[PDB]
């Protein structure tokens, strides 16, 4: 049981055309976990797409995708599907499938490699960059409104160069197993901030804060902070 | 069709495992601890689970036939219909008070007498082997002089026999009894859901001793009148939780935030490790606020 | 006008409580004299949510009492079921106080909260509600025997017997005890309920309490509305929009209409029996009462029943 | 002695106001629902308005909604109608009448009336009937689903000049003091009064009356003049 998500079906698609991505799971009983699709325009930030519960009872869509994409799962074939219709340049991204896991307040704890979709022939506010020196401490801040951070919990993902993101923080200030206590999260009002102490050069990564948004009834993300270590 | 919660103050509502007034709220002693009650179980869209009955008048009751001079109570339904073991730990309303002896009172139905006291006292040890409600019978502690059709209740509880001096513990349920491929089909366990949230229990008192000499308090996940509403309303679920306010009815000041989950249980976030809903007044009312997320963050309850 | 639409709980009658004792409803009955009146003090709620008499909200508070008694004595000084004081002219009796007339009450009660570690907490005793010291409206009743240990007792009527010192009268659950006072507006009893006229008779919901009676027959207590109905109205508080609420008694298997009934704002139900030997007492118990429409006190109902082969 | 006495009506003119009173004695005013029924000279009975014992339930005729409001003071044992913005159509004898539970709240007791003068039907009956003495005569009453179709038909007998008296309640019951020559019946949306063994003293104006669910009020026949030859 190697716990694994693998996406496929990407490629070059014409504008106005359709495409159906798959996401094959192995190493964990698929039917017990909510699944998401998160996309990423190359070199831009994380955009949550769609969200589907264990028995497909709770299905959510991003507004930029409402009416055009369709999430489904076949629990028999350990599969998550994203049917994409009426495609356009805006949809060009790497598409990640990710698994919610309860022990970390259903944060996305296991991601796939992604599949690129090329169509051819933001709400949470973060500092765009931030820098520190080895040993020093830096605070990536992150500001929302009353319908996301004001109502819901803040999560922090970190992403090394050209790799899938990694759950850093859940429940505003808790860490998954394996996340060192240099990282600490905090939330007050419609704002949250991530604090990294004893900074090391491996911490060089983009850092994203996420929160549910009852206004949109879907997830919302920060623009991403590029932490640079010198 | 719009989801609603009965507009009555908690002080006027009934426990849903014993038919007695609610005396307060509290947390389980281990706040991460799971429970698996068979009574007081109902989805908020109105499906009852386990042995749960519609009305308090059938809560924590049993009915069956017993032969004169004998100890074995052959269970029926409280109306005398036979008990089919179909998805059901025991007849409707049968007690789920585990980990204690049940000192019972019963009487024949219908009455046919013209004098004397019709009430009969007796006892049950639910940890005893022949305690097999799921297989339609429990064995009483004393013989019963006059056979007949008896309907009765738990009159008082005491610490459980043959437990090596264990205490009463109303967080547990009995063993309903099983045989080969004849397993009882229980209402599943209730879990704290994460997000700092602990389950709120509603406490009522039943008579009987316990080793600490303290009140004899039975927890439950909802007031019975909430369950009966749901069974009647069958309002569709429209969110991962129903956010509720415990509102002071006199002042409109709302006294705490709660998430009521589809599965029929209610949670809060406790303020400090000592506090929680224990300190809330009993004359507040629960009012549906809105549909919310798994990820809604409750303002904590306590001082 | 206020217009929130009227609803009756959608549960079959088999599963609901009596509103005078906390026991499941076993049937519907007419009063032995279909012109006679009742003055039950439980099961008394307007259909717009206003409870009368001593009617409590919950079955858990029904046919129950609570008071202090000093050890050695027989006088129970009543409070409300939750401990809070019952003031001596606040009502006919504390909320949920029993209202079964023409019978001895044989009661069971325990000290609350629990303080014990061994022994049996249950004390049995009895009341004679026709006695002179039975003054619940003055906040005290007198038990028949002494209570060895004094404290805070809560208890219920455990079984009934025909009323002593009554000339050998039989148990009669159609009557209520003598209690209450005219000396204050609050201490006055919920009023009698009479058949409205119009050939209509009052429909009662029957349940069973243990007890010997003079005929060796069921010991059945009548009430006017199932308690769950009463608790529903207290929550809903639907506006009364006509002098009478038309109801159909529905077989939910087919949603067939088994007959018309009028539900009056005062909190009681009537129909017109097909004949002197028929009536709602023949109907199945697994049916459901459904609001149809608001009507007149002059609405002419289709009769309910039949009897042949 | 049981009695209602009405006052305060007389020779007003349009746009004006008038407060009628009605005084009860011989019975507990507070224990009774009360109506106003008016009667234009030579025309039929028109139910005006109605107030319940503790004033909780109040109903008006469609043609006085806006201008009349009923009221009672059970202490001073009086019923009131303050009539405002009066027009000529409001010219009649205004009777106050009491509803009696033992006759299904038919109006058992009427006062003598008070005349309001001003200057500057839904149930259908025959206008007249006639019969030779000892004959049987029947009078028909016909209405619709919202009155006779749903509710009990009552019958009033009004003697030459006299205030009315209740003849039949509940389709066919007879109050205390009504001969069995008078029987009543109803069928669907129709009703009929039958007088057998006709007597000269039976010469009167006969009215049928039912509650109309649409109008949320009482509704009267046009009245039948029975002439006894």
């Amino acid at each position: 049981a190697e716990v694994q998500l693998v996406e496929s079906g990407g490629g070059l698609v014409k504008p106005g055309g359709s495409l159906r991505l798959s996401c094959a799971a192995s190493g964990f009983t698929f039917s017990s976990y909510n699944m998401n699709w998160v996309r990423q325009a190359p070199g831009k930030g994380l955009e949550w797409v769609s969200s589907i519960s264990t028995s497909s009872r709770y299905i959510y869509y991003a507004d930029s995708v409402k009416g055009r994409f369709t999430i489904s799962r076949d629990n028999a074939k350990n599969s998550l599907y994203l049917q994409m219709n009426s495609l356009r340049a805006e949809d060009t991204a790497v598409y990640y499938c990710a698994r919610e896991e309860g022990s970390v307040d259903y944060g996305m704890d296991v991601w796939g490699q992604g599949t690129t979709v090329t169509v051819s022939s933001s709400v949470l506010t973060q500092p765009p960059s931030a820098s520190g020196t080895p040993g020093q401490r830096v605070t990536i801040s992150c500001s929302g409104s009353s319908s996301n951070i004001g109502s819901n919990y803040v999560y922090w993902y970190q992403q090394l160069p050209g790799t899938a993101p990694k759950l850093l923080i859940y429940r505003n200030n808790q860490r998954p197993s394996g996340v060192p206590d240099r990282f600490s999260g905090s939330k007050s009002g419609t704002s949250a901030s991530l604090a990294i102490s004893g900074l090391r050069s491996e911490d060089e990564a983009d850092y994203y804060c996420a929160a549910w948004d009852d206004s949109l009834s879907g997830w919302v993300f920060g623009g991403g902070t590029k932490l640079t270590v010198l | 069709r719009p989801f609603t919660v009965p507009n009555i103050p908690l002080k006027y509502l009934s426990n849903s495992r014993i038919p007695n007034p609610i005396e307060g709220m509290s947390l389980s002693p281990d706040q991460t601890q799971n429970v698996q009650f068979q009574n007081g179980r109902c989805t908020i869209d109105g499906q009852p689970l386990g042995t749960t009955p519609v009305s308090v008048s059938q809560l924590c009751k049993f009915r069956g036939r017993i032969t004169s001079g004998q100890r074995v109570l052959n269970l029926t339904e409280l109306d005398g219909s036979p008990f089919m073991a179909f998805a059901a730990p025991a007849p409707a309303g049968f007690p789920d008070l585990g980990s204690c002896d049940w000192h019972i009172e019963m009487s024949k139905i219908p009455n046919s007498s013209t004098q004397n006291n019709p009430i009969v006292t007796n006892s049950v040890k639910p940890n005893s082997q022949q305690f097999v409600p799921h297989l339609s019978s429990i064995t009483l502690d004393e013989n019963v002089s006059s056979g007949g059709d008896y309907i009765g209740t738990i009159q008082w509880t005491s610490p459980p026999s043959d437990s090596g001096g264990a205490n009463t513990n109303f967080w547990k349920i009995p063993d309903y009894g099983s045989s080969l491929a004849e397993a009882s089909q229980l209402a599943p366990a209730v879990y704290p859901p994460g997000f700092n949230e602990v389950i709120v229990y509603f406490m009522a008192s039943i008579p009987g001793p316990n080793q600490s000499g303290s009140p004899n308090l039975v927890p439950c996940l909802l007031p019975q009148e909430y369950i009966t509403h749901f069974i009647s309303e069958q309002a569709p679920i429209q969110g991962e939780a129903a956010l509720l306010h415990y509102v002071d009815p006199d002042t409109n000041r709302n006294l705490g935030e709660f998430k009521l989950y589809p599965g029929g249980y209610l949670t809060c976030v406790p303020n400090s490790s000592s506090t929680g809903p224990q300190q809330l007044p009993l004359d507040g009312v629960f009012v549906f606020a809105s549909w919310v997320s798994r990820f809604y963050q409750l303002k904590p309850v306590g001082t």
